[PDB]
RNA sequence: CCGGGCACUCUAACGGGACUGCCCGCGAAAGCGGGAGGAAGGAGGGGACGACGUCUGGUCAGCAUGGCCCUUACGGCCUGGGCGACACACGUGCUACAAUGCCCACUACAAAGCGAUGCCACCCGGCAACGGGGAGCUAAUCGCAAAAAGGUGGGCCCAGUUCGGAUUGGGGUCUGCAACCCGACCCCAUGAAGCCGGAAUCGCUAGUAAUCGCGGAUCAGCCAUGCCGCGGUGAAUACG
């Protein structure tokens, strides 16, 4: 029928819904190709079906906001991973050994006082 | 501060552009915050009184 | 590293070849924080490098990467008086950085005005046995076995 | 880039309009 | 690059002092402290004393410097 | 549509508020949609702790406004028996649009 | 330069407002004027009357001024006559009709405030000041109060070089902020100068 | 290719090459190439005579140009400066006009740097 | 958008969850190395918090205060002027010297905040600053609003330039009683130095540096390139 998985990283959600079909992938109204032109990661993307050998053997429907279009990719890599492991859990043995079921939680650090941008101190000269 | 430079208190200032905030507790003459109408040294002080509802230690 | 070993960073594989050393190179190239175009540069670089000779840019990269690598360097020892340039061998590690880094040196300091292009020439040339970045790693080389008369300081 | 304030970047980065970087 | 608009401002104290200078014939050295005023046409041809912030400077008013401000020939600052 | 708006400084004052006004309006009403929470308004202060510098010493203190939205769809008289004037909390806020 | 105040950093947890209200933009600034008008003029009066705490509460024009005394004898009066004249003078200023609560306080020795009243005043009439301390923290241990401290400014005694006074007993942890630690900061003038006294009393544990 | 008084620009493209003219930059080089209709990604050599005509008779006259622009504003220079105004004695004395600070970085109006001791 | 629904993202209140608990190893113990499970581990990341005291550190020019001087006067009001001065010298920064770049259209993705005459959708006028009209939002519903880098398309062609915007001439808007001293902003024109910087010296060990924009407090206006926060992309390296 379908399988959903929902994945996150670095302030974006990708909600993606995975069936059976041809290969398929749309994202909000667009290709994945299209919405993701020119972006040399976008395979990244598509890399958690890898190791369980899909496009050909599934299809995909995403709708992914937040943040900027890398992050987009990530939390659309995660939410297929969830997905696919919904689907079949047998999947984890192939799956976690490459690392796709990881939460990535490197977050923007916040800005201190004192400093520039968080870490940053100012320059003095004659000390 | 000066008592009477708090003149800005009975306004008139004869021109609308001459009011300040001029920190109603510690008289500042510099910097005031307009919401409290405290400047930052008595807005420090009564913030770490209680007396200001609300008010938190912030922390993120 | 005063107390750790500081573990060395396990970079992200690449989408393209699947291999660690591309994306390394592709950060080395990277400038502001600009991967994105950086992995442009260096993916149009290896069609160009792929059209203009008619090899595989996958080994030419590692031929290139591997002929750049120097075997021996000098570091400065403070002994009696002034310090003096002592020889030594150098880590895997380190060769990778210093070949990826003279790498991107050498492209950038090339006469040709796009990005993509000084990168496939310099990789060409590197991969060939000459040009600016194997000069300077030959020169980090002919450092070694001409101050070698301290080869008994090598701490 | 930035100071030239007849061209977009350097009205963005003044934040004001005109000519070279109309509103809408 | 100099702007007022409409209306360009001039103070009514030399403005009536001087409207009602000009019926009798010229008048000569004049007292001014409002140098924050514009020069306006029938100006031309009287002494306008201006304040320095300390003292009490003479300038002869004419045709070419009708457009600017007093003040502009009592130089504030004192160097060299 | 009486729409309760509910404001306040303090998070747990607001609950106990709308809490019990919604306890007294379900033996009474409908399958009201209850306490709903609203984003909270931040008022950040940053102050320079000494007087006469040590200019980069300051520290922030941050104020909240805290909302909450009860709507209670259908009361007629029982909800208002158990509404008029019954609550213990004073830093709360409690407003009234329709 | 150090040791931030500590009712503030407690005012999130294990301590509360002084004022607990609502308000807005239009309308924060003059009632917190009017709040500290209240304790000013309850400053004025009532020192001696053995007051620790003003608690002002506000619902929609109703105001709860609530009075924490150590004797309310001296609050109420006799035949009520004294809660008649300043709870009367407290509405000749703010026109809100605003009424005035007593609430009893007990151990007087308890409250940091009243501590640091204490020996403030024993230390404008010059008693040793050391004494006035110990004293005082043993007042603080001998009912509950797992711990006392007491601190006194400069020039002691009256000397001409400024001091810093001591003897704290049990535990004070201003560190950790989990155990009720209640402060209070009286002002002692006198001829030779200002001596600043902060009483700090450490009770309780969640 | 002769526009204005002397000026000549060369085998670049037309609106930009207009910049060399004292009294265009690139806005009065937009328009004239808008009025004029003439393409602006244009060669200079590959100018018509009639689209050149054409710019020169829109260029020629209708703003002031070279020659008499720069003994334009250098008589405004003249004009402030014989009348005894404040921006005048700045002028004199090779100080900056608009407002600045003259304490530290007033190079540009000052010229190059002499250090005397101290 | 509607009917409608809470499952989802979310908003915000309470909780669960990590404890070297499991296993191998080593060890007398704490603990250390490795592994599985887990969103996460050996302090998961970031704060708030800064001991007895030190330097007679800093300000009575915030406040409060002990003493010594002032009283047609240091007090007090107002106008003008000043704190903006320049033959120089340093500190902190901003913008740059370009092709991984500039500009031009076209288009997509943030978080944190702010707004009752205050933010101002939208129509008109004006090249524009801005003006006139005027809707809505007591603001998870309205508005500031467009995020910017990025994407595709185009032009530029290694040149003091379609780099860089200082300086200066003119025209004009706006807040304001009033912009000479001494404001910001818009338009035309002028288009300077500068082609990676001597000795020396600074920041940063993970979302960090680098870069990109956004907001805020103070404020009629603003010389803010400051300061305090927010997110976008995202390194290099640590033998010792
Ligand atoms: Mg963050
Ligand atoms: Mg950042
Ligand atoms: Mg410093
Ligand atoms: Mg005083
Ligand atoms: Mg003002
Ligand atoms: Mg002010
Ligand atoms: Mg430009
Ligand atoms: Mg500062
Ligand atoms: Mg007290
Ligand atoms: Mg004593
Ligand atoms: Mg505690
Ligand atoms: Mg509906
Ligand atoms: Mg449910
Ligand atoms: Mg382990
Ligand atoms: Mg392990
Ligand atoms: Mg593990
Ligand atoms: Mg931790
Ligand atoms: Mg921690
Ligand atoms: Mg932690
Ligand atoms: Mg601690
Ligand atoms: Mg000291
Ligand atoms: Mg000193
Ligand atoms: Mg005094
Ligand atoms: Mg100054
Ligand atoms: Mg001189
Ligand atoms: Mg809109
Ligand atoms: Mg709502
Ligand atoms: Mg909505
Ligand atoms: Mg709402
Ligand atoms: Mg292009
Ligand atoms: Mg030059
Ligand atoms: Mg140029
Ligand atoms: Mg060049
Ligand atoms: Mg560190
Ligand atoms: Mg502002
Ligand atoms: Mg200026
Ligand atoms: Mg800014
Ligand atoms: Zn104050």
């Amino acid at each position: 029928e379908q399988y959903y998985g929902t994945g996150r990283r670095k302030e974006a959600v990708a909600r993606v819904f995975l069936r059976p079909g041809n290969g398929k992938v749309t994202v909000n109204g667009q290709d994945f190709n299209e919405y993701f032109q020119g972006l040399v990661r976008a395979v990244a993307a598509l890399e958690p079906l890898r190791a369980v050998d899909a496009l050909g053997h599934f299809d995909a429907y995403i709708t992914v906001r937040g943040g900027g279009k890398s992050g987009q990719i990530d939390a659309i890599k995660l939410g297929i991973a969830r997905a696919l492991v919904q689907y079949n859990p047998d999947y984890r043995a192939k799956l976690k050994p490459l690392g796709f079921l990881t939460r990535d939680a490197r977050v923007v650090e916040r800005k201190k006082y004192g400093k520039h941008k968080a870490r940053r101190a100012p320059q003095y000269s004659k000390r | 501060a000066r008592k009477a430079l708090i003149e800005k208190a009975k306004r008139t200032p004869k021109f609308k552009v001459r009011a300040y905030t001029r920190c109603v507790r510690c008289g500042r003459a510099r910097s005031v915050y307009r919401f409290f109408g405290l400047c930052r040294i008595c807005l420090r002080e009564l913030a770490h009184k209680g007396q200001l509802p609300g008010v938190r230690k912030a922390s993120w | 590293a005063r107390r750790r070993r500081a573990e060395v960073r396990q970079l992200q594989p690449d989408l393209v070849y699947g291999d660690v050393l591309v994306t390394a190179f592709i950060n080395k190239i990277m400038r502001d924080g600009k991967k994105n175009l950086a992995a442009r540069i260096f993916y149009d670089a290896c069609k160009i490098i792929q059209e203009k000779t008619g090899q595989e840019p996958l080994k030419v990269f590692k031929q290139a990467v591997e002929n750049v690598k120097p075997r021996m360097e000098v570091r400065s020892r403070r002994v009696g008086g002034a310090n003096y340039q002592v020889p030594m061998e150098v880590s895997p590690r380190r060769q990778q950085s210093l070949a990826l880094r003279w790498l991107v040196q050498a492209a950038n300091q090339r006469p040709e005005r796009r990005a993509a292009v000084r990168i496939a020439h310099e990789l060409m040339d590197a991969a060939e046995g000459k040009g600016g970045a194997v000069k300077k790693k030959e020169d980090v080389e002919r450092m070694a076995e001409a101050n070698r008369a301290y080869a008994h300081y090598r701490w | 880039g930035k100071g030239d304030r007849r061209t977009r970047r350097g009205k963005i980065w003044r934040g004001t309009y005109g000519k070279y970087r109309p509103r809408k | 690059p100099r702007s007022l608009k409409k209306g360009v401002f001039v103070d009514d104290h030399l403005l009536e002092k001087v409207l009602e200078l000009n019926a009798k014939g010229e008048k000569r050295l004049i007292k001014t402290w409002s140098r924050r005023s514009t020069i306006v046409p029938e100006m031309v041809g009287h002494t306008i004393a201006v304040y320095n912030g300390k003292q009490h400077v003479p300038v002869y008013i004419t045709e070419n410097m009708v457009g600017h401000k007093l003040g502009e020939f009592a130089p504030t600052r004192t160097y060299r | 549509k009486i729409r309760i708006k509910l404001r306040g400084f303090d998070h747990k004052t607001l609950d106990a508020s709308a809490q019990k006004i919604v306890e007294a309006a379900r033996r009474s009403g409908a399958q009201v949609s209850g306490p709903i929470p609203l984003p909270t308004r931040v008022r950040r202060f940053t102050v320079i702790r000494g007087p006469f510098k040590h200019k980069d010493s300051r520290e922030h203190f941050e104020l909240r406004t805290h909302n909450r939205l009860v709507d209670i769809i259908n009361p007629n008289r029982k909800t208002i028996e158990q509404l008029m004037t019954l609550d213990l909390p004073t830093g709360v806020e409690i407003e009234i649009k329709t | 330069g150090n040791k931030i105040h500590p009712i503030g950093f407690r005012l999130g947890i294990t301590r509360d407002w002084e004022s607990r209200w609502y308000a807005g933009k239009k309308q924060y600034r003059h009632l917190l004027l009017e709040d500290q008008r209240i304790r000013g003029l309850l400053e004025k009066e009532l020192y001696s009357a053995g007051l620790a705490r003003v608690d002002i509460e506000r619902a929609a024009d109703n105001v709860a001024v609530t009075v924490h005394v150590a004797k309310p004898g001296v609050v109420i009066g006799r035949g009520g006559e004294r809660i008649r004249v300043l709870r009367e003078e407290l509405a000749k200023l703010t026109g809100k009709n605003v009424a005035l609560n007593v609430q009893e306080v007990q151990n007087p020795n308890l409250s940091a405030p009243l501590v640091a009243q204490r020996v403030a005043e024993q230390i404008e009439r010059r008693f040793a000041v050391r004494r006035a301390i110990k004293q005082a923290v043993q007042r603080v241990m001998e009912s509950g109060a797992k711990g006392a401290k007491v601190i006194v400014s400069g020039r002691i005694g009256g000397a001409e070089q400024a001091r810093t006074e001591w003897a704290a007993q049990g535990r004070v942890p201003l560190h950790t902020l989990r155990a009720n630690i209640d402060y209070g900061f009286a002002l002692a003038r006198t001829t030779y100068g200002v001596l600043g006294v902060k009483a700090y009393i450490f009770l309780g544990e969640v | 290719a002769r526009i204005a008084g002397v000026e000549i620009p060369r085998n670049k493209r037309v609106d930009v090459a207009l910049t060399y003219i004292y009294g265009i930059g690139k806005a009065r080089a937009k328009e004239a190439l808008e009025k004029t209709g003439i393409n602006p990604a244009t060669r200079v050599k590959d100018l018509t005579e009639a689209e050149v005509v054409r710019l020169r008779e829109y260029v020629e006259n209708t703003w002031k140009l070279e020659g008499e622009l720069r003994a334009e504003v250098a008589a405004n220079i003249k004009r402030l400066m014989d009348i005894g105004c404040y921006r005048g004695l700045r002028h004199r004395r090779g100080l900056p006009v608009r407002g600045q600070r003259t304490r530290t970085n007033a190079r540009t109006r000052k010229g190059p740097r002499k250090t005397v001791a101290g």
